[PDB]
C-alpha cells in the first residue's frame, strides 16, 4: 500500500521510440568506486552502434536516481567481424542480472550469431547467443569479467545438438557469488539446458523436445536443503503447457540433476515463463512462484495465473498451489518478482505484472506468517500500454530503509515506484467512569447529572529504529455508531508525535442525557502533513480503530 | 411497500417452419427484464434447428516436407467434398490457404541456401513463408483442383508450426476469405505441434498479435512483427467471426489438439489418416456433430449481473450449469429448450444496458434488455 | 447466380468532375473477385481495376477501386474528358460469371474553349470510332432485315 | 505484346451453326485460361464460355450449355467457340478474353470481337443523319481550336 503513486513522486524515464528499453530491467548496487544505486535497463531493439555492422542490436543503461533526466548508454560490444559473426537483430539486454552489492552484472544477447564460410555456398549460421560480464561499475576491466561467454561455440553442430541453442535468454548469479548461471533453451533439439559455472561446469544432459528450458532461471538456498543450493528454471512449452523445475549440481559429475518438477495444467499456458524463489512466510524454506502467462480454461474469463508453491521442508511432492488468477487475456504472471518487503513488517512480498490488463498493470502481493496474502495491497496502473512487462526490486533506490519497484513496458519507458515508511499508530482508550451509574448525580455541567471523561493516546512505532520525524495527525473520538444517548460539550483534536514510543493524549467530556446497553467509543486517527521527499504512510493493515464499551450497572 | 422484478416480451417471432438471413432458429428474440438486487429473472429459450445452411469451407494446411504426399488427396479435394456434401447442401463454396513458420530464426535457417531451398538438396523445397493464401472461398471446384495440385512443398528446423499465425488471419480477413453468411467451417490439417503467444521472443517477437487483418497479395507480410496468437485470441476472433473449426491432425499429435478443441467452443477433430486419404469422411462427420450441437454464448455483463444456463434435450438429457449452455444429438427440425436465470446484485449503471445471447456459428442473437429498479 | 448491381445506369460529368461509382452483388464475396473494365465508344473493354482495388498496368493513377462485402466502388479522383466510357464491374468468385450492366459516363462549345489544344483533338478522334460504330450497327440490321 | 484476334463471325440462319476463332499471340498460350464474352446490342456483358489451360474442365453459363462447346488447340494457339441451335438472343459481338489468374478470375485482355447476326434508299438516310449527327457533334470542337 506504500509504493507512492502520487505522480509527483513517481519516476519515469524514457527511451528512444522502437528500442524496447525497459524490456529487462536489474536492480544494481555499484560500492567502492563510488556508492551509487542504479537501476539497470535493456533495450534489446536500441539502434546499432557505429562499428556494429548492424541496423539495430540493442544495449543496455544505466537510470540514476540522484542525477537529472535521460538515462545512459553502457559503451561494450562494439566489436564487429562479418567473416565470423552477426549482430544484426541480436537483442543485446534481453536480460540483465546484478550479483550483488558490489558484484558483478551480467547482459545478454540471445540471438547473437556466428557466422562462417560467408557469402559461400557452405554459410553457416549458428544462433549460439553470448553474454557480458561487467564490473560493478558497469565496466570491463577484470579478466574473467567482460568479454563473451559462449559455451555453445566449439561444440557439436545443428540444431539436434548445440547449432541454435540460444544462449542467454535466462542468466543469473547464485546469491553467495559462487557461481553464474545460464539458459540455453534451444539446445537438444529445443529441449533446453541450463549451465552453472565458475567445481567445473555443471550441464544438464529431463523434460521433452521442444520445451525451452533455461527460458527463465532463479536460484537459492533453502529449495530442497537448507545449504545446498537449488536452480529453478521454467520451460514455458514443455508438453504444450509448461513445467519447472528445480536442479541440483551432482556431487561428483559435471551434471545438474533434476530433483523436482513442477508442471502446468492450462494447454499452452506459458507455465513457467517467469519463475520467483521468496520466503513467503519467512519460516526458512524458500518458496517458489511460478508465472503462466497464456493461461486459458474452458470457461475462458481468467487470463493468466501465477502459483504460489509454499515450501514443506524441501518436499515438493504433497505441495499445492495457491493460483492468482488473472483477469481476461491479461498476461497476468508474465512478470514475477521477489520485491522484498516493502512496507517492512518482516515478511518478502512479490510483484506480478500483467501487461494486457488494459494498458498494463503491476499487482503488488504481501508476505505474511501464514503465507502469502491473496488480495493485492496495491495495484500500479501504467499510462501507456503494456505496462508491467518487466518488473525487479529488493533494493532500496532512494535510501530510506525501504526496497522499492521498478516496472519496465514494451512502449520504450520505465516507470520507479519508492517506498513510503510505515507508521504503525498503537491506540489506547480510557474511560475513566468505566462503568455508568444512572442513579449518581455530580457537579459537572451535564443536565443530566451523569458524565464520562473519555481520553485516548497515541503512540507511534515504525522501522528503521532512528526513524523519529514529525507526524501531525489529527485524533477523532466519537461514541454511538448508530440512539445518541451521548454527546460532547464527534470530537476531533489535532495532535503531533515529536518522535517514536511517546503518548500523546486528548481527552473531553461525553454528557449523558436522561433515558440500557453498552455504549461504544472508538478511536481512530489520521495522518495528515504539508529529488523529492517521501512522506510516511499509516500502516493499513493494522486495525483502523479502537474501542471500548461502557457498561451500565 | 415492495417493487418486485418482472418479465415481458418484445419480439417473439415463431421458428421458421428462404435464405439463411431470413431463417428463425431462435425465439423469442428480444424481451426486456426488471430486475431488483437479490431477486432472479427466468426465461425460456426455444431452439429449432433448421435445414443445413450454404456451406464456406476453407482449408488451411500445413506445407511443411512432411505434408507432401497428402497434397495429391487433398489435390481432388474440390470437385470430391462438393459432390460429396450434395445431401447436405448443393450451395457449397470451397477454398484454400497454406502456411509452414514464421520466417526468422531459430524457427527457420536463414543461410541464403537454405533460405530458398529449406529441405534437402534433392527435394524440391520452396522458399519457407509463414501464410499465403491461395485460393479465395468459390464454387470453383475444379479451380481448386487445379491450384492445389501446383503448390509447392517447402520446410522449416523446428517441428511446431506457426499454423496460429494463419488461423487469426483467416479468421479476421474475412473480405479477402470472402467469408458468407453462412455456414463457415475452417479445416486446419497439420501433421507437427503448434506454436503459441510468448514462443516468439526467441525471434525477437514480442508484441502479442494485434486481431488485424495484415494480408498484402494473399501472403502474411507481418509474422515478423507479431507473436503468436494467445489461445485466448484465437477463441475470441475464431467465435466472433462465426468459425466452426475443424482440427484434422494425424494421430501422433490429436491428444494436444483434442485438448485444444476442448478450449474452442465450437470446434471438432478428428484424426487423419496416413496421407490424408480420410479427411473427406473427416470432415463430413466433424460437420455432423458440428451442425447437430447447439451452444449458446452471451456478452459481456456489467458486473454484479450473474447468468445461469440450463437445456432440456432430446431423450430427456438436462444439462446445468456450463453444460445448460449446450445441447446434442439434435436433428433437422428438433426443438430443444433453454431456461436461462440472470441475478443482479447491485444497482450498478444508473439506466438500462443491454447485452445478447447467441448460438455458435450463427448471426441469430437474442437481446436481452436489462433494467435494475431502485 | 450473383446478380452484380451497377448504380448510376448513366451519369454526366464534366472535366475536374469526381465519379464515384458503386457495385453491389447479391452474396458476399471475397475482394480478389471483384473487377472493373472500362470501354471506350468504338472499342472493347479493358480491364481497368482487378481485385477491388489494384489497378490494371497502363491505368492511370487518378482511378481508384474499394469496398468489401456486397458493396464496391470505383471513383475517378478527377475526370479528364478522354474518360468518357462505359464502366463495367464482374465478379469471377462464383460460376456463372457475372457482369453488371455498367455506368455509361459523359459529358455536358461554351465549354469548349475552356480545354486545353490536345484534348479537343483527342476528343475528336474518340468520335470517329463511335461513329463508324452506329453506321456498321446499321449494316449488320439491315442485312439480316432483307 | 498480347494480341487476340476473333474471326468466324457472320450473319447465321436461327436452329443453325457458326465457329468462332481467335488466334492468341504474345503470350504462352498454354498457360492462361481462355474464355468467350459477348456484348450484346443492348450494350450489355454476358460471360459465355471458359475453358482451363490445359483443356481439362470447361465452365458454361446455364443459357448456352448444349448449345455452344468451348475448346483450345495446343498447336495453333488458338481457341474455338461451336456454336448450335442458334437465336436471336445469341446476336452479339463475341470478345475472346485471357485471364491472367486463376485466383481472381479478371480478364486481362480482350480480343477485338468478332460480329454475329442471327434472324438501300432508307439505308442510306439512316447512316447519313449519323454522319451529320456526328459532323455537328464535331464542329463546336474544331471552333474551339481555333479561337
Ligand atoms: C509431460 O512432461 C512430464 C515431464 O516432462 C512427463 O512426466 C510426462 O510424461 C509428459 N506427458 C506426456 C503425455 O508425455
Ligand atoms: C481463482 O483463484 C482463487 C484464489 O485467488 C482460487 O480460489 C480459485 O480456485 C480460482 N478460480 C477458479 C478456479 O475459478
Ligand atoms: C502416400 O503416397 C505415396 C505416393 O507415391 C505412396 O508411395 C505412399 O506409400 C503413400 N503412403 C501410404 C500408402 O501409406
Ligand atoms: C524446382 O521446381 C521448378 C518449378 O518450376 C522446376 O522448374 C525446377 O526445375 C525444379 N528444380 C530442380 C532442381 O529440379
Ligand atoms: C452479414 O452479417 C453481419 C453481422 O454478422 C452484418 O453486419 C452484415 O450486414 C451481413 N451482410 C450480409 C450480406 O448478409
Ligand atoms: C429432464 O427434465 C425433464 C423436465 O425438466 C424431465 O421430464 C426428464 O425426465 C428429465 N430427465 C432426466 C434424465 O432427469
Ligand atoms: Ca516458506
Ligand atoms: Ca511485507
Ligand atoms: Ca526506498
Ligand atoms: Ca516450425
Ligand atoms: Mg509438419
Amino acid at each position: 500500500f506504500n509504493l507512492d503513486t502520487r505522480e509527483d513522486n513517481v519516476i519515469r524515464k524514457y527511451g528512444d521510440p522502437g528500442s524496447l528499453f525497459g524490456f529487462s530491467l536489474a536492480m544494481h548496487w555499484q560500492l567502492q568506486p563510488e556508492d551509487k544505486r542504479l537501476l539497470l535497463v535493456g533495450a534489446p531493439r536500441a539502434e546499432a552502434l557505429p562499428l556494429q555492422r548492424a541496423n539495430r542490436t540493442g544495449g543496455l543503461y544505466s537510470c540514476d536516481i540522484t542525477a537529472r533526466g535521460p538515462c545512459t548508454r553502457i559503451e561494450f560490444d562494439n566489436d564487429a567481424d562479418p567473416t565470423s559473426e552477426s549482430k544484426e537483430d541480436q537483442w543485446m539486454g534481453v536480460t540483465v542480472q546484478s550479483q550483488g552489492p558490489g558484484g558483478k552484472v551480467v547482459t545478454c544477447a540471445h540471438r547473437y550469431e556466428k557466422r562462417q564460410h560467408v557469402n559461400t555456398k557452405q554459410e553457416s549460421r549458428d544462433i549460439f547467443g553470448r553474454c557480458y560480464v561487467l564490473s560493478q561499475n558497469l565496466r570491463i576491466e577484470d579478466d574473467m569479467d567482460g568479454g563473451d561467454w559462449s559455451f555453445c561455440d566449439g561444440r557439436l553442430r545443428g540444431h539436434e545438438k548445440f547449432g541454435s541453442c540460444q544462449q542467454g535468454v535466462a542468466a543469473t548469479f547464485t546469491k553467495d557469488f559462487h557461481y553464474i548461471v545460464f539458459g540455453a533453451p534451444g539446445t537438444y533439439n529445443w529441449k533446453g539446458i541450463v549451465r552453472v559455472e565458475q567445481d567445473g561446469p555443471y550441464e544438464v544432459g529431463p523434460v521433452p523436445a521442444n520445451s525451452y528450458l533455461g527460458f527463465s532461471l532463479d536460484s537459492g538456498k533453502g529449495i530442497v536443503s537448507k545449504d545446498e543450493i537449488t536452480f529453478v528454471s521454467g520451460a514455458p512449452r514443455a508438453n504444450h503447457s509448461g513445467a519447472v523445475v528445480l536442479l541440483k549440481r551432482d556431487m561428483k559429475s559435471a551434471h545438474l540433476l533434476p530433483e523436482h518438477i513442477f508442471d502446468g495444467e492450462g494447454l499452452a499456458s506459458s507455465f513457467g515463463y517467469d519463475v520467483a524463489v521468496v520466503d513467503l512466510n519467512k519460516d526458512g524454506w524458500q518458496d517458489i512462484v511460478i508465472g503462466a502467462p497464456q493461461y486459458f480454461d474452458r470457461d475462458g474469463e481468467v487470463g493468466g495465473a501465477v502459483y504460489v508453491y509454499m515450501n514443506q521442508q524441501g518436499r515438493w511432492n504433497n505441495v499445492k498451489p495457491i493460483r492468482l488468477n488473472g483477469t481476461k487475456d491479461s498476461m497476468f504472471g508474465i512478470a514475477v518478482k521477489n520485491i522484498g518487503d516493502i512496507n517492512q513488517d518482516g515478511y518478502p512480498d512479490i510483484a506480478v505484472g500483467a501487461p494486457y490488463d488494459d494498458l498494463g498493470k503491476v499487482f503488488i502481493y504481501h508476505g505474511s506468517a501464514n503465507g502469502i496474502n491473496t488480495k493485492p495491497t496495491q495495484v500500479l496502473k501504467g499510462i501507456s500500454p503494456y505496462f508491467g512487462y518487466s518488473i525487479a526490486g529488493n533494493m532500496d533506490l532512494d535510501r530510506n530503509s525501504y526496497p522499492d519497484v521498478a516496472v519496465g513496458s514494451l512502449s520504450d519507458s520505465v516507470t520507479i515506484f519508492r517506498s513510503r515508511p510505515v507508521i504503525n499508530i498503537q491506540k489506547t482508550i480510557t474511560v475513566t467512569p468505566n462503568r455508568i451509574d444512572l442513579r449518581q448525580k455530580t457537579a459537572c455541567g451535564a443536565p443530566s447529572g451523569i458524565c464520562l471523561q473519555v481520553k485516548s493516546c497515541f503512540e507511534y512505532t515504525a522501522n528503521p529504529a532512528g526513524y523519529n520525524p514529525s507526524i501531525s495527525i489529527v485524533g477523532t473520538l466519537e461514541a454511538e455508531k448508530e440512539s445518541s444517548r451521548v454527546q460532547f460539550r464527534k470530537y476531533t483534536q489535532e495532535l503531533t508525535l515529536k518522535r517514536q514510543k511517546q503518548k500523546v493524549c486528548m481527552e473531553e467530556t461525553l454528557w449523558l442525557q436522561d433515558n440500557l446497553r453498552p455504549i461504544p467509543i472508538t478511536a481512530s486517527v489520521e495522518i495528515q502533513e504539508p529529488l523529492p521527499e517521501v512522506l510516511p504512510i499509516l500502516n493499513s493493515d493494522e486495525p483502523k480503530t479502537a474501542h471500548i464499551d461502557v457498561h451500565f450497572l | 411497500e415492495n417493487p418486485r422484478g418482472s418479465k415481458d416480451i418484445k419480439k417473439n417471432k415463431n421458428v421458421t417452419n428462404l435464405k439463411p438471413e431470413d431463417i428463425t432458429q431462435i425465439q423469442p428474440q428480444q424481451l426486456v427484464l426488471r430486475l431488483r438486487s437479490g431477486e432472479p429473472q427466468t426465461f425460456t429459450l426455444k431452439f429449432k434447428r433448421a435445414e443445413d445452411y450454404p456451406i464456406d469451407l476453407y482449408y488451411l494446411m500445413d506445407l511443411s516436407y512432411s505434408m507432401k504426399d497428402d497434397l495429391e488427396n487433398v489435390k481432388s479435394l474440390g470437385t470430391d467434398l462438393m459432390n460429396e456434401m450434395r445431401r447436405i447442401t448443393s450451395d457449397f463454396r470451397i477454398g484454400f490457404g497454406s502456411f509452414v513458420e514464421k520466417t526468422v530464426m531459430p524457427y527457420i535457417s536463414t543461410t541464403p541456401a537454405k533460405l530458398r531451398n529449406p529441405c534437402t538438396s534433392e527435394q524440391n523445397c520452396t522458399s519457407p513463408f509463414s501464410y499465403k493464401n491461395v485460393l479465395s472461398l468459390t464454387n470453383k471446384g475444379e479451380v481448386f483442383n487445379e491450384l492445389v495440385g501446383k503448390q509447392r512443398i517447402s520446410g522449416n528446423l523446428d517441428s511446431p508450426e506457426g499454423g496460429f499465425d494463419a488461423i487469426m488471419q483467416v479468421a479476421v480477413c474475412g473480405s479477402l476469405i470472402g467469408w458468407r453468411n453462412v455456414t463457415r467451417l475452417l479445416v486446419f490439417s497439420t501433421d507437427a505441434g503448434f506454436h503459441f503467444a510468448g514462443d516468439g521472443k526467441l525471434g525477437g517477437i514480442v508484441l502479442p498479435n494485434d486481431g488485424q487483418c495484415h494480408l498484402e497479395n494473399n501472403m502474411y507480410t507481418m509474422s515478423h512483427y507479431y507473436d503468436y496468437p494467445s489461445i485466448a485470441h484465437l477463441v475470441q476472433k475464431l467465435s466472433e467471426n462465426n468459425i466452426q473449426t475443424i482440427f484434422a491432425v494425424t494421430e501422433e499429435f490429436q491428444p494436444v489438439y483434442k485438448e485444444l478443441k476442448n478450449l474452442i467452443p465450437k470446434s471438432a477433430v478428428g484424426t487423419l489418416s496416413a496421407n490424408s486419404s480420410n479427411v473427406i469422411q473427416l470432415i463430413i462427420d466433424a460437420y455432423n456433430s458440428l451442425s447437430s450441437e447447439v451452444i449458446l454464448e452471451n456478452g459481456k455483463l456489467s458486473e454484479g449481473v450473474t447468468i445461469s444456463y440450463k437445456s432440456y434435450c432430446k431423450n430427456g438429457v438436462n444439462g446445468t450449469g456450463e453444460n445448460g449452455r449446450k445441447c446434442s444429438n439434435i436433428s433437422i427440425g428438433d426443438e430443444v429448450q433453454f431456461e436461462i436465470s440472470i441475478t443482479s446484485n447491485k444497482c450498478p449503471k444508473k439506466d438500462s444496458d443491454s447485452f445478447k445471447i447467441r448460438p455458435l456459428g450463427f448471426t441469430e442473437e437474442v437481446e436481452v434488455i436489462l433494467q435494475y429498479i431502485c | 447466380q450473383i446478380v452484380v448491381t451497377q448504380r448510376p445506369t448513366t451519369m454526366a460529368a464534366s472535366p475536374g468532375d469526381k465519379i464515384i461509382i458503386t457495385c453491389s452483388v447479391s452474396s458476399i464475396i471475397s475482394s480478389n473477385y471483384l473487377h472493373w473494365y472500362s470501354q471506350k465508344p468504338g472499342f472493347s473493354p479493358k480491364l481497368l481495376i482487378y481485385r477491388t482495388s489494384n489497378l490494371a498496368s497502363g491505368v492511370p493513377p487518378r482511378f481508384s477501386g474499394s469496398g468489401s462485402g456486397t458493396s464496391y466502388s470505383l471513383t475517378i479522383g478527377t475526370m479528364e474528358a478522354e474518360d468518357v466510357a462505359t464502366y463495367y464491374c464482374q465478379q469471377g468468385s462464383d460460376i456463372p460469371l457475372t457482369f453488371g450492366d455498367g455506368t455509361k459516363l459523359d459529358l455536358k462549345y461554351e465549354f469548349l474553349k475552356s480545354w486545353t489544344v490536345e484534348d479537343l483533338q483527342k476528343r475528336l478522334l474518340a468520335l470517329d470510332p463511335m461513329m463508324e460504330q452506329e453506321i456498321e450497327e446499321i449494316r449488320q440490321k439491315y442485312q439480316c432485315k432483307r | 505484346d498480347v494480341k487476340l484476334v476473333e474471326s468466324g463471325g457472320g450473319l447465321v440462319k436461327p436452329g443453325g451453326s457458326l465457329k468462332l476463332s481467335c488466334a492468341a499471340s504474345g503470350f504462352t498460350f498454354s498457360s492462361y485460361t481462355m474464355s468467350w464474352v459477348r456484348q450484346t446490342p443492348e450494350k450489355r456483358l454476358e460471360w459465355v464460355a471458359t475453358i482451363s489451360s490445359g483443356g481439362s474442365y470447361t465452365y458454361y453459363p446455364d443459357s448456352v450449355k448444349g448449345r455452344f462447346t468451348i475448346s483450345r488447340d495446343k498447336a495453333k494457339n488458338t481457341l474455338y467457340l461451336q456454336m448450335g441451335s442458334l437465336k436471336s438472343e445469341d446476336t452479339a459481338m463475341y470478345y475472346c478474353t485471357r485471364i491472367g489468374y486463376d485466383e481472381d478470375y479478371a480478364m486481362d485482355h480482350w480480343g477485338q470481337g468478332t460480329s454475329v447476326t442471327v434472324c438501300d434508299p432508307m439505308m442510306e438516310q439512316e447512316i447519313e443523319e449519323i454522319r451529320q449527327k456526328y459532323q455537328s457533334k464535331r464542329q463546336p470542337i474544331l471552333d474551339a481550336i481555333e479561337a
